[PDB]
RNA sequence: UGUGGACCCGCCCCUUGGGGUGUGUCCAAAGGGCUUUGCCCGCUUCCGGAUGGGCCCGCGUCCCAUCAGCUAGUUGGUGGGGUAAUGGCCCACCAAGGCGACGACGGGUAGCCGGUCUGAGAGGAUGGCCGGCCACAGGGGCACUGAGACACGGGCCCCACUCCUACGGGAGGCAGCAGUUAGGAAUCUUCCGCAAUGGGCGCAAGCCUGACGGAGCGACGCCGCUUGGAGGAAGAAGCCCUUCGGGGUGUAAACUCCUGAACCCGGGACGAAACCCCCGACGAGGGGACUGACGGUACCGGGGUAAUAGCGCCGGCCAACUCCGUGCCAGCAGCCGCGGUAAUACGGAGGGCGCGAGCGUUACCCGGAUUCACUGGGCGUAAAGGGCGUGUAGGCGGCCUGGGGCGUCCCAUGUGAAAG
C-alpha cells in the first residue's frame, strides 16, 4: 500500500531523511507522492524535525501506512495526539 | 477536453466514414514565417449524413478501428466543392514524377 | 604549492616594491633596494615594450603575488567576484581581503603573510572563539579573531603584538593590543587598500 | 535565400571529417611494425626522416613516425601510437609513443623528458 | 501592383531625405496615415496632408532636417537617420508585451499595430499590449 | 542449484487444471443452451442455459473466470438464446430471462 | 442465507457501454489465537477512497530523394471471437479502399527525458553518474499460474554453445554482488555489516534482504592542506656568462632563532529509538529495555621531529635568452616555418617564463567561425543566376466598408515532480 516513510538524502556519513508519502514499491531515494517533512538524526540543527501534522494526517485518514522509524518522528510531532 | 478539429470532407468512398482534411497555421519554429500544414482524420459517419465539400467539426472520439479515431461532430457550411479541388489536383501532379514516361 | 622559494626574487621581476616579506622588507636591505632590475643573466639589458598582453599578466601576477595564493585559487575566487553584484574589482579585493591569513597580517599579529598563514596552519589563531587552521578560511563582518589562548606565551607573538602598541590598524579592522584579540569591522572599499595593482587589468586579463 | 526557400530547404549542417582513423578515434591504438624503412622530407627540406609501417588493432595498416634523437624499431616490434602529423613527410598522419611497449625511450634526454619517454635522470 | 504599401511608404521618404526633399507623396491608406500620424507626434516629420494628384487620394509628407552644418559637406543631419521594415508580408513579426524591443536604448522608437490601435514601443507598452512589430524609426 | 520455487510450478499445474475444466464444462453447456434454443427447444433450452448461467458465476467465485469476464459469458448467452427463440419459442421455464 | 452484486428485458434520468428501477435467472464465506465464554488475527459480498496501471488522442522527436511511388488484413463495413477494456487485435462474409513531395516506401544511425557541456544569446553538441519512462535477461517462438508476468535467479519447444553421458539420456544461462577470462589505449575488493534507511513474510519474537549503510583500490574528478617561519653578505663555494673590470644563480644556502606535518600517549563519539515490555483501553498519554558495521574512526587533550617537487615552455601567434655542440646532418614542427658554420627554432647547459601534487600529450565536444548567416552571409570580374521561355503546385497581393475572430495580442486559472 501507500506509505509514510524516509527518503535517504544527506550525503555520506551525513544523513539527512526526507519524511514523505510515496507507494511502497517505489525505490527508497525513487520518485515520492508528496513531501511532508524532513529529519536530521544527528540534530545539527535546533530545527531537526519538521513534519506539518495536518498533511500527515491527511494521508494516514486515507490508508497511508508509516514505518516504524517514521511513526515515531511523527509521534514526536503529535500527529496522533488527540489531548 | 476531447480535442475538436474542423476540415473539408475529400472522400466518402467508404461505408460510414468520410476522410476530413484539417489544416492548421503556426509560425515556423526557426524561421517565424506562419507557414500551413494539414493531416486527414478518418471520420466517422454512421448514416453517411455528410458528403464532399461539407466542411464538418471532427471530435476526439473513443476507437471505432485502427485510422479511425475520431467522429463527424456536425456540418459548419455545406457545398463547397473548391476546396476538395486543391486537395484533388495536389494528388494531380503527384503521379508525374518518376518512370511512368513524363505523360502528365 | 604555496610557492614556497625565494620571495625578494618575485618583487624584482615585478618592478615593484611588493611587501610578502614582512620584517626587513620594511629596512635598507630590502633587495629591491640595489637591485630594482628583474632576476636574470639579462635582468640589467634594456627591456623591450611589452605587449598589451604582458602588462596585463604581470599586473595579475603583481596583485595574486602579494597575497601569496594559488591561480587555482585566486581565479575560483575571480570568478566569484564575476557573479556577485557590484564592481568585480571592489568586490574582488574585498574577497582576497577576507582570507583569515590575511587579516592576521593585517591585526599585526605576523610581520608579513606567510609567517600569518603558518600561525593560522598551527592553530595559534582564533575566530569568535573556536581555532581555525585554515588560511583561506573567510571572516565576514563581525568576526573576532584572537590569538590562541595556549599561544599568547610566544616569544614571536609577545615582540610581534608588543609593535603593534601604538600602531594604527586599517580603517575596517579593530584591535585591543590587551587581550591580543582583534574585530573585523567591515569588508574593505577599494579606498581603503592602497595596493600597487590596478584591478581594472586583472578583470581584463581574466576576459581573453 | 528567401524565407520560404528556407523554411522549405533550410540551412545544411556540415560536417567534420577525422583526420585521424585511429578508429573509435580512441586517444592511442596498438600495432606491430612491418617495415622500418626512411623517407625524404617534402619541397622545402632534406633529411632522413625515420617512419615505420604499422599494423593496427583498428585492423588499420597505417605509417607511423619514430620521433627522438634514436630509436630501436625493428620488424615485428608492437607499439603504441598516438596521432599527430608531420608536415614533411605527406602520408605520415600518426606519431609512435616512446616509452611503451617496444619502443624504447630517447636515452640521455635532459629536456622534453615527459614527451620522448625518459625517466628522470639520477643525478648524484 | 506594390508587394508592401508600408514597406513602400517608409522608403519614398527614407530616399526622399537622403536628397533632403521638401515633401514626398505616397499613395494613401488608413494604415498608412496611422503610422504618419506617428512620425508626425514623435517629431520625425514636420506633419503630412491628405492631397490629391490626377484625381488619386495621396499623402503629402512634409520632411524634417536638421541646420546647415559647417566644413565641407554643409548637409544638414536627419532627423530620421533610420527607418527600416521589419514584420513584412512572407515573413510577419509579432511580439509580446514583454518582448517589445527598446529601440537605441530608448532614443528611438518601433511602431507596432495591435488591436489597440498603432502604437509607439512605449505607448503599447504602458496599454500592457504587444502586436505586429510593423517598422523601427530612429 | 535447487530453489523452492519449483512449488510454485508444481501448484500452478493444478490450478492450470482445476481452471481448465471448469470452462470446459461451460462452453459444453453453454452451446448445449445455444442449441436447444437453436432448435426452438423451449423449456429444455432455457434450463440448461441457467445451469450454465451458474458454472459462470461459479467460476467467477474464485480465480478462473472472475472479472467482468464472467459477465459477458452471460451477456452473450441470455441474448443468443433469447434471439433463436425468436421462431416460435414462448419461454417456459423462464429461466434466466425477464417476462 | 441474498445486505448486496452479475446478466436478459422493460421503463425513467442521463447520453457513445453513465445512474436508477421493476420481473425473471444467477452468485457468498475460513478458520485460527489467547490476557476464553469476548477480545485479537483472519474470512465473505457490496459501495467508496487511496495508490499503481492498461488503452486512445493533438502536437513535438536524427541522416540520404544517388530511396518516389507504397499497401490486400491493405482501408472501411456487418456479425462474431477475444480482453479488464476500445480496436482488423483475430476471424467469416461484403465493399474498394487507404497512404504519399506538408517526403509515403526504402536505406542508414539511435533507447527518450529531467538535464549536461558550450555559447552574449539564438544556437550547437550530448544524455555518463542521480531521478522518470521504455526495452531486453545466450538467440527465436509460446503459453501456464496469478490482482498483476507472457515472468533476469518459473515452465514448454526450436537453435547455438558448455559440463555429466552405464550413449538411451540429461544439466545449464553474472546485462544481480565480488571475481575469472577474452577484446581493448582503459575501468576497482571473490570487502565489513544489517547498526541505520527501505523492502518481503510473521500477532509477535524474528527471519530474509551483495536493495542499502560502510570500508578497500585508482591523483579519474572537485575542494581543503603540506614540503616551513622570521633573521641572515653590497653578498660563500660550485656552475654560468664575461667588453676580464666583472655580471648571474641569491637571501637563495650555510647559519641563529621560532612554530612544529608526520609520529607517540590519554580520552573518545553523533548517527539510536523504535519495534518490545509495564501503567493506561493492545488508543492518546507516561515509564523502562535492548540495539553501531563504520571504529577506537572522527574529534578533544598532552608530547613532538624542519620534515616530498614536479612537469611544460623560453622564433611570431605567446609570458620568458645566453653560451656550447651540431651544419639541409641529427633533428624540431599546432599554424607560419627552423637546420647547409658565427640557429632566440635542433641537442645540452646556465638563466628565465607558466603552473604546481601535479604538469604535459593524444582523442573528442562547444567556442572563436556572422566559415549554413533565424538573430547573423552571399552570387558582374573572388565560389555562386538556371541557355531561354510557357506555365502546374506552392509562396506572395491594391483602395474603402461590414461580419467572423483562425493567425496575433491580453487577462485569469491549471500544468510545468524531485534533482539540477
Ligand atoms: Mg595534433
Ligand atoms: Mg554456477
Ligand atoms: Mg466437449
Ligand atoms: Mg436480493
Ligand atoms: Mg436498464
Ligand atoms: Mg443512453
Ligand atoms: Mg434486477
Ligand atoms: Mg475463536
Ligand atoms: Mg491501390
Ligand atoms: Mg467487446
Ligand atoms: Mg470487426
Ligand atoms: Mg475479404
Ligand atoms: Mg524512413
Ligand atoms: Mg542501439
Ligand atoms: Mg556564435
Ligand atoms: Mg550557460
Ligand atoms: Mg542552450
Ligand atoms: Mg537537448
Ligand atoms: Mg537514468
Ligand atoms: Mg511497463
Ligand atoms: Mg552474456
Ligand atoms: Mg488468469
Ligand atoms: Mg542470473
Ligand atoms: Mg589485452
Ligand atoms: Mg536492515
Ligand atoms: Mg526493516
Ligand atoms: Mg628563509
Ligand atoms: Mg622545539
Ligand atoms: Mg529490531
Ligand atoms: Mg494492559
Ligand atoms: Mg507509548
Ligand atoms: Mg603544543
Ligand atoms: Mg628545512
Ligand atoms: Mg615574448
Ligand atoms: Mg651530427
Ligand atoms: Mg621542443
Ligand atoms: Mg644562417
Ligand atoms: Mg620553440
Ligand atoms: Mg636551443
Ligand atoms: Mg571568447
Ligand atoms: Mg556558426
Ligand atoms: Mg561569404
Ligand atoms: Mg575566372
Ligand atoms: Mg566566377
Ligand atoms: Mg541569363
Ligand atoms: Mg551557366
Ligand atoms: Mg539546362
Ligand atoms: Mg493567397
Ligand atoms: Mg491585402
Ligand atoms: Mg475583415
Ligand atoms: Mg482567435
Ligand atoms: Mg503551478
Ligand atoms: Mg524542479
Ligand atoms: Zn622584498
Amino acid at each position: 500500500m501507500v506509505k509514510i516513510r524516509l527518503a535517504r538524502f544527506g550525503s555520506k556519513h551525513n544523513p539527512h531523511y526526507r519524511i514523505v508519502v510515496t507507494d511502497a514499491r517505489r525505490k527508497r531515494d525513487g520518485k515520492y507522492i508528496e513531501k511532508i517533512g524532513y529529519y536530521d538524526p544527528r540534530k545539527t540543527t535546533p530545527d531537526w524535525l519538521k513534519v506539518d501534522v495536518e498533511r500527515a494526517r491527511y494521508w494516514l485518514s486515507v490508508g497511508a501506512q508509516p514505518t516504524d522509524t517514521a511513526r515515531r518522528l511523527l509521534r514526536q510531532a503529535g500527529v496522533f495526539r488527540q489531548e | 477536453p476531447k480535442k475538436v478539429l474542423t476540415g473539408v470532407v475529400v472522400s466518402d468512398k467508404m461505408q460510414k466514414t468520410v476522410t476530413v482534411l484539417v489544416e492548421r497555421q503556426f509560425p515556423h519554429p526557426l524561421y517565424g514565417k506562419v507557414i500551413k500544414r494539414s493531416k486527414k482524420y478518418l471520420a466517422h459517419d454512421p448514416e453517411e449524413k455528410y458528403k464532399l465539400g461539407d466542411v464538418v467539426e471532427i471530435i476526439e472520439s473513443r476507437p471505432i478501428s485502427k485510422r479511425k479515431r475520431f467522429r463527424v461532430l456536425r456540418l459548419v457550411e455545406s457545398g463547397r466543392m473548391d476546396l476538395v479541388e486543391k486537395y484533388l489536383i495536389r494528388r494531380q501532379n503527384y503521379q508525374s514524377l518518376s518512370k511512368r514516361g513524363g505523360k502528365a | 604549492g604555496r610557492y614556497i622559494g625565494p620571495v625578494c626574487r618575485l618583487c624584482r621581476r615585478e618592478g615593484v616594491k611588493l611587501y610578502l616579506k614582512g620584517e626587513r622588507c620594511y629596512s635598507p636591505k630590502c633587495a629591491m633596494e640595489r637591485r630594482p632590475y628583474p632576476p636574470g643573466q639579462h635582468g640589467q639589458k634594456r627591456a623591450r615594450r611589452p605587449s598589451d598582453y604582458a602588462v596585463r599578466l604581470r599586473e595579475k601576477q603583481k596583485l595574486r603575488r602579494i597575497y601569496g595564493i594559488s591561480e587555482r585559487q585566486f581565479r575560483n575566487l575571480f570568478e566569484e567576484a564575476s557573479k556577485k553584484k557590484g564592481v568585480t574589482g571592489s568586490v574582488f579585493l574585498g574577497l582576497l581581503e577576507s582570507r583569515l591569513d590575511n587579516v592576521v597580517y593585517r591585526l599585526g599579529f605576523a610581520v608579513s603573510r606567510r609567517q600569518a598563514r603558518q600561525l593560522v596552519r598551527h592553530g595559534h589563531i582564533t575566530v569568535n572563539g573556536r581555532r581555525v587552521d585554515l588560511p583561506s578560511y573567510r571572516v565576514r563582518p563581525g568576526d573576532e579573531i584572537a590569538v590562541a589562548e595556549k599561544s599568547r606565551n610566544l616569544e614571536l607573538i609577545r615582540q610581534n603584538l608588543e609593535a603593534m602598541k601604538g600602531r594604527k590598524v586599517g580603517p575596517w579592522l579593530s584591535l585591543d593590543v590587551e587581550g591580543m584579540k582583534g574585530k573585523f569591522l567591515r569588508l574593505p572599499d577599494r579606498e581603503d587598500l592602497a595596493l600597487p595593482v590596478n584591478e581594472q587589468l586583472v578583470i581584463e586579463f581574466y576576459s581573453r | 535565400p528567401t524565407i520560404n526557400q528556407l523554411v522549405r530547404k533550410g540551412r545544411e549542417k556540415v560536417r567534420k571529417k577525422s583526420k585521424v582513423p585511429a578508429l573509435k578515434g580512441a586517444p592511442f591504438r596498438r600495432g606491430v611494425c612491418t617495415v622500418v624503412r626512411t623517407v625524404t622530407p617534402k619541397k622545402p627540406n632534406s633529411a632522413l626522416r625515420k617512419v615505420a609501417k604499422v599494423r593496427l588493432t583498428s585492423g588499420y595498416e597505417v605509417t607511423a613516425y619514430i620521433p627522438g634523437e634514436g630509436h630501436n624499431l625493428q620488424e615485428h616490434s608492437v607499439v603504441l601510437i598516438r596521432g599527430g602529423r608531420v608536415k614533411d613527410l605527406p602520408g605520415v598522419r600518426y606519431h609512435i609513443v616512446r616509452g611503451v611497449y617496444d619502443a624504447a625511450g630517447v636515452k640521455d634526454r635532459k629536456k622534453s623528458r615527459s614527451k620522448y619517454g625518459t625517466k628522470k635522470p639520477k643525478e648524484a | 501592383m506594390l508587394t508592401d504599401p508600408i514597406a513602400d511608404m517608409l522608403t519614398r521618404i527614407r530616399n526622399a531625405t537622403r536628397v533632403y526633399k521638401e515633401s514626398t507623396d505616397v499613395p494613401a491608406s488608413r494604415f498608412k496615415e496611422e503610422i504618419l500620424r506617428i512620425l508626425a507626434r514623435e517629431g520625425f516629420i514636420k506633419g503630412y496632408e491628405r492631397v490629391d494628384v490626377d484625381g488619386k487620394p495621396y499623402l503629402r509628407v512634409y520632411l524634417k532636417y536638421g541646420p546647415r552644418r559647417q566644413g565641407p559637406d554643409p548637409r544638414p543631419e536627419q532627423v530620421i537617420h533610420h527607418i527600416r521594415r521589419i514584420s513584412k508580408p512572407g515573413r510577419r513579426v509579432y511580439v509580446g508585451v514583454k518582448e517589445i524591443p527598446r529601440v537605441r536604448r530608448g532614443l528611438g522608437i518601433a511602431i507596432l499595430s495591435t488591436s489597440k490601435g498603432v502604437l509607439t514601443d512605449r505607448e503599447a507598452r504602458k496599454l500592457g499590449v504587444g502586436g505586429e512589430l510593423i517598422c523601427e524609426v530612429w | 542449484r535447487n530453489l523452492s520455487a519449483l512449488k510454485r510450478h508444481r501448484q500452478s499445474l493444478k490450478r492450470r487444471l482445476r481452471n481448465k475444466a471448469k470452462k470446459s464444462a461451460i462452453k459444453t453447456l453453454s452451446k448445449k443452451a445455444v442449441q436447444l434454443a437453436q432448435e426452438g427447444k423451449a423449456e429444455e433450452a432455457l434450463k440448461i442455459m441457467r445451469k450454465a448461467e451458474s458454472l459462470i458465476d461459479k467460476a467467477a467465485k474464485g480465480s478462473t473466470l472472475h472479472k467482468n469476464a464472467a459477465a459477458r459469458r452471460k451477456s452473450r448467452l441470455m441474448r443468443k438464446v433469447r434471439q433463436l427463440l425468436e421462431a416460435a419459442g414462448a419461454p417456459l421455464i423462464g429461466g434466466g430471462l425477464s417476462a
